[PDB]
């Protein structure tokens, strides 16, 4: 395992995509509000949906 | 533009993800993206343009 800080590791898997990597750094908040308000719904729809 | 920046903690150096390179950081080296106010963690340093010194010269 090598560390790297985890909004490096999102640019590397952005530029994966072909989504150029400043287009992270330029959406760092939003990116991570989207990321754990999904991780949000994930616990309520299988709170939920037996 | 491709690889990351890197310190090995007075210079700062571009370099390849996968195998340890340092390249001097230059305007054929990495991109420009707006300003920075926006970057959460960026860095002051120099970025060598190496078209200058020629036209200097
Ligand atoms: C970081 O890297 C730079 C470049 O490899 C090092 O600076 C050079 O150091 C040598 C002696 O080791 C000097 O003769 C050169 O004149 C230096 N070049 C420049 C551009 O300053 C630097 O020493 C390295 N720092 C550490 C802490 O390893
Ligand atoms: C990068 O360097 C600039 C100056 O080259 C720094 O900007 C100054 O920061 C101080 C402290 O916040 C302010 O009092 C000045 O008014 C700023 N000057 C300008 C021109 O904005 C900046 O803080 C440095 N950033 C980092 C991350 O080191
Ligand atoms: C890294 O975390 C420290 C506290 O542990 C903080 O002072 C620093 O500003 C942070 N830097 C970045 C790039 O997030």
């Amino acid at each position: 395992a090598l560390q790297i800080p985890f909004a490096m590791q999102m640019a590397y898997r952005f530029n994966g995509i072909g989504v150029t990597q400043n287009v992270l750094y330029e959406n760092q908040k939003l990116i991570a509000n989207q990321f754990n308000s999904a991780i949000g719904k994930i616990q309520d729809s299988l709170s939920s949906t037996a | 533009r491709e690889g990351v920046f890197v310190s090995n903690g007075t210079h700062w150096f571009v370099t390849q993800r996968n195998f340890y390179e340092p390249q001097i950081i230059t305007t054929d080296n990495t991109f420009v993206s707006g300003n920075c106010d926006v970057v959460i963690g960026i860095v002051n340093n120099t970025v060598y343009d190496p078209l200058q010194p020629e036209l200097d010269s």
